[PDB]
DNA sequence: CACCACCACGCGGGCGGTAGCGTGCTTTTTTCGATCTTCC
DNA sequence: GGAAGATCGAAAAAAGCACACGCTGACCCGCGTGGTGGTG
RNA sequence: AUGUCAGCGUGU
């Protein structure tokens, strides 16, 4: 059901939607979305699960 | 693809932002007019920016995002015509680069001959705004 | 009136916070800069 | 204790109390959405004042490209202003009784 | 007379950064896109 | 038979959260530029 | 002859 509700259909589309959520107004670009998603949870300098 | 934007950098930090942007492969342009200034010596040869706290930036938005540029050290903010940042045509900046000492060329000469920087930047901004309006 | 937004001496060479005075000074700065921009016939990309 | 001062504003600015306190008095009076008013107030979209004989009507919000296209095609007498002065002119133009 | 030190100061603003910052309340009002329904 | 009125559910934004008193600390631009001034 | 922030406490 969540997949049916979900409008995205590809990895780039999902990254673009996430970037649009995080930074309203800024133009969603491939590089920007990739960097944001990588730094959100998979970067040691930003995420630290002690 | 490749475009040109305007950046208002933090006061007194023009060269720092310039070198930081050069390190990021962004083509930074800032006119450097050499004239005579009233100093302890009379009318010494001084090279000064056309107007401080202003710099043209050539960078592909796809290659480098605008958020990175806004977070570059030494820069304060962008110059945007409306919600989106303004785009500067290549012809006008190319002409400005070509005409170092000097219709459009008359405007460049008029900008260069004025000895008041606060008026120099306003005249240059008027010229670029006219060129943008003509282009669009 | 100034008496309703007073500047309190701090017996140490400095003064109090004076929030209203700060906001008024900010507004005055912006108004003066806008006047200076307008009287120089600045383009509609900067005065905006 | 009593004498007040005044600052002559170089450009008109909207009073925040009437603009923001829901329901917006400016928006209710002009029958425009709060988003459109708040975006024309902070200089991001043009707004028409005199529709004239052109297709566009009085209270239309236009982006930069739309305004430039209108000025290119029907660039004779239509008025599309920008900012708080535009809203002030729009309020002045509107008649209350009719 | 450059030469280093010292102080006005002024306009400037979100701050610092080659980005984000926020994460244990409840009620009321708006509003705005999505659905529907329905009706002329 | 498709546009407009009705619904509606969620997202957002605002407004509120007792009284009185006592005490403590901590603070109340900035900052980088330009002008000025003594100097060896 | 202030203000504010934070903390502690008293009486309800």
């Amino acid at each position: 059901e969540t997949l049916r509700v979900d409008p995205t259909n590809d990895r780039l589309s999902a990254l673009v939607e996430i970037y649009r959520m995080m930074r309203p107004g800024e133009p969603p670009t491939r590089e920007a979305a990739e960097s944001l998603f990588e730094n959100l949870f998979f970067s040691e300098d930003r995420y630290d699960l002690s | 693809m490749q475009s040109w934007y305007l950046l208002y950098c933090k006061r007194g930090q023009l060269q720092r932002a310039q070198e930081h942007l050069e390190r990021q492969a962004v083509n930074c342009l800032a006119p450097m007019i050499t004239l005579e200034k009233i100093v302890r010596g009379k009318r010494t040869a001084v090279s000064e920016p056309l107007c401080p706290n202003y710099l043209f930036v050539e960078f592909d938005p796809e290659v480098i995002h605008t958020t990175t540029i806004n977070a570059t050290r030494g820069v304060s903010h962008f110059v945007r015509f409306g919600a989106s940042p303004a785009i500067v045509p290549s012809a006008v900046i190319h002409q400005l680069s070509v005409y170092k000492p000097k219709g459009a060329f008359e405007g460049f000469q008029a900008i260069f001959t004025e000895p008041d920087g606060e008026a120099r930047c306003m005249l240059l901004l008027n010229l670029i705004n006219k060129e943008i309006k003509h282009s669009v | 009136p100034p008496d309703l937004r007073p500047l309190v001496p701090l017996d140490g060479g400095r003064f109090a916070t004076s929030d209203l005075n700060d906001l008024y000074r900010r507004v005055i700065n912006r108004n003066n800069r806008l006047k200076r921009l307008l009287d120089l016939a600045a383009p509609d990309i900067i005065v905006r | 204790r009593e004498r007040m001062g005044h600052i002559e504003l170089a450009s008109p600015t909207a009073h925040i109390w009437f603009l923001k306190s829901l329901p917006s008095r400016i928006g209710l009076l002009l029958d425009m959405p709060l988003r459109d008013i708040e975006r024309v107030l902070y200089f991001e979209s043009y707004v028409v004042i005199e529709g004239g004989m052109t297709n566009l009507e009085r209270q239309q919000i236009l982006t930069e490209e739309q305004y430039l296209d209108a000025l290119e095609e029907f660039g004779d007498e239509f008025d599309a202003k920008m900012g708080a002065e535009a809203i002030q002119a729009l309020l002045k133009s509107m008649d209350l009784e009719q």
